[PDB]
């Protein structure tokens, strides 16, 4: 995940230069920059709170396929403090494969349980 | 600040004046194709207008030139405003000037009426109250009759029927390329027109009232047409001039910076150079 | 000490929301200067018109410049200032002339002062 | 060495078209971002369309990126490449998704790549 | 001639910038634009090739009195090479006089000259 990452933050930061120039762009700019912004909401982090890599792979998974760009920008923080917390309770699985094989899970499986845990999210 | 200070800022402004050079060279060839709509048009509207004025003299009216005046209830309004921004005060000055007599003229949201044209109206009215009827959203930078020719139906026919008293529309002229400025006129009731009588007796075929009932409304779709050129054509010349003063202000500033950074980099030389002789001297 | 822990959740997310929108407001003058006000977003717009008023409440008379301007001086508690910039940032005070801020104390003598001058 | 007689006639012909492409297309990115490519000509259009599969076949997967990648390298005659390139410019690989050009070897193996990923 | 030139290749390089989209007759692309790249195609020179004065003067004349208003621009660079051969097979008698005086020929003589070549020379 971490090269669609780099693709998507290389293309924000270069279309940057031009959303000083109003909200009505090529319509595909603007879901550029709204994805380049979650991003950016994503990879920001409070003091001595380190995270595992096993929650790291899964949160930017989640930001990679859009799972996140339903939601609003300013409610991304919450969005991962619940996320970590639903996947303290259910998915452990999940948290254990990874964490055992270095590599992600079934993929139907952990787009059903981020569709249960978008369920439950509320919105602001 | 450092060197390293100014050469970023330095980039910023020198990207974004060759951004607003580009646009304005846009803009100007929009404006160079633009006039050739209103050249056409205007034959149309002296045709149509040469006819009335001698099949709408001498007679009451199908309720347009009776001036009905219905008092105070929902009197039309028209609202011609871009779509994009970076045009200056063009759209400002014509939401601005429009709410104002609006809410001196008008009190009662049943008197308002509004038709907008053009993305920013809606959005400046949906942070104000005020009760849109119909818009049109967007229209190709060389707008035809046929282009505009539904809702100009539309509105036609909601004067008619007695659901509308009477339409201004508000929209920019320009004096040149360089000047341009908002006009309000009073539109349905058509209070002015001229006399000559050259085939009175007989243009009409069906009869008198007959054409003129249908002919009114064609007449007025043409004259808010001609207010959309107007507009378009403000539009085009008011983006050329604010890129092209925008581009100004992006040249004074690069100026500036470059003076203060070639001024700043000769002290850190001759602090380097001075650095170096005393420690040769010191030895 | 500018930590949570320390001053207090209130005080830290207030003071980090100022110095977001200051630096936001420092950011935008290039574009200000050479694009116009106008040509602002509406987001925008609104920083500008609260970093204004959050720069000049910044500034305050004391007691030892009595000497070189008329007025007597204030002493501010630290609970007052926390409540007076958090109002200012929800939009409270969007109303009143720039000026109004400029070298008071506590809050309610910016509406004072635009009181005297008719606001 | 990219001169007429050192290179050939043809190899010069190429390269020129190929770095004019390029540098035409460096001039409409911020209009292109900005205000919609539909309003640009339909020459300009197609100059894009063009300029994206030049860029994206002058990248090329390396042997020693083995290690990084897992895909096996490739070596492409001088011959072999400049004819790639003058069919990319006369157009006869227009119909094929960008995603096929990039990084691979000679111009059979993006038809094979965009069959294989199921144009 | 020389100042003639000087005027034409400054406009040019002036209104290089909206060669776009040219439509102000004259000022947009006749004699302001057309003029001033005929000037920038016959300044080009090719390498280790030097030629003559009077060779010179009699090219840049006749750019500059209008005799190449109608070869197309990709085919200059052709006209300026078969008018150096025209010019050793029939205008002796004018690059004599140029070699001698250090003056201009017969205006008349040589306007008939380069009309005599062009009544030779096939566009392509």
């Amino acid at each position: 995940v971490a090269g669609t990452l780099r693709l998507d933050l290389a293309a924000y930061r270069e279309l940057e230069a031009f959303a000083q120039f109003g909200s009505d762009l090529d319509k595909a700019t603007q879901a550029k920059l709204a994805r380049g912004a979650r991003t950016v909401e994503v990879l920001k982090q409070d003091l001595h709170q380190p995270i595992p890599v096993e929650k790291q792979v899964l949160i930017i998974y989640a930001l990679t396929r859009g799972f996140l760009d339903d939601i609003p920008v300013e409610d991304v923080r919450r969005f991962e403090k619940e996320f970590y917390l639903f996947l303290d309770q259910n998915g452990q699985h999940l948290l254990e494969h990874i964490r055992t094989t270095k590599d992600l899970p079934n993929e139907d499986d952990l787009n059903k349980a981020i569709e249960a845990f978008k369920k439950t999210f509320v919105v602001s | 600040a450092s060197l390293r200070d100014i050469k970023t800022r330095i980039n910023a402004t020198k990207k974004t004046s060759q951004i607003t050079k580009a646009m304005e060279m846009v803009s100007t060839s929009k404006l160079n194709r633009a006039e050739q709509n209103a050249k056409s048009f205007v034959p149309y509207m002296e045709k149509i207008q040469e006819v009335v004025a001698n099949v709408a003299l001498g007679a009451g009216g199908a309720s347009h030139p009776m001036l009905v005046s219905r008092p105070v209830k929902k009197t039309g309004y028209l609202v011609i405003t871009s779509d994009r921004g970076l045009a200056g005060a063009y759209n400002s000055n014509v939401l601005r000037l429009v709410y104002q007599t609006i809410q001196k003229r008008h009190a009662s949201p049943d008197e308002y009426a509004i038709i907008v044209i053009g993305r920013v109206g809606l959005s400046f009215f949906r942070k104000r109250n005020m009760p849109v009827i119909l818009d049109i959203t967007r229209l190709p930078d060389q707008p035809s009759f046929a282009d505009i020719k539904e809702i100009a139906r539309k509105t036609v026919g909601l004067f008619a029927d007695g659901t509308f008293d009477e339409l201004y529309m508000y929209y920019n002229h320009y004096v040149s390329a360089i000047q341009q400025e908002v006009t309000e006129r009073k539109l349905l009731p058509l209070t002015d027109l001229a006399e000559n009588k050259q085939r009175t007796v007989y243009e009409f075929e069906p009869s008198q009232e007959e054409i003129l009932d249908v002919l009114l409304p064609q007449y007025a779709e043409s004259l808010i047409y001609g207010a959309l050129l107007d507009a378009k054509a403000s539009e085009h010349a008011a983006r050329m001039t604010a890129m092209k003063n925008a581009t100004d202000n992006a040249n004074e500033l690069i100026r500036t910076l470059t003076l203060s950074y070639n001024r700043a980099r000769q002290a850190a030389i001759t602090q380097e150079i001075t650095e170096i002789v005393a420690g040769a001297n010191a030895l | 000490a500018l930590a949570p822990e320390i001053v207090g959740e209130e005080h830290y997310q207030v003071a980090r929301k100022v110095q977001q929108t200051l630096q936001r407001y420092k950011e935008l003058q290039d574009i200000i200067a050479i694009l116009g006000m106008d040509e602002l977003s509406d987001e925008d717009k609104l920083v500008v018109h609260r970093a204004r008023r959050i720069q000049f409440f910044l500034s305050q008379n004391f007691h030892v410049a009595e000497q070189f301007t008329g007025q007597p001086g204030s002493y501010v508690p630290v609970k007052e200032t926390v409540r007076g910039f958090k109002e200012i940032l929800e939009g409270k005070y969007d109303h009143l002339p720039e000026d109004a801020f400029r070298l008071v104390g506590r809050i309610e003598e910016v509406v004072e002062k635009a009181k005297a001058m008719g606001v």
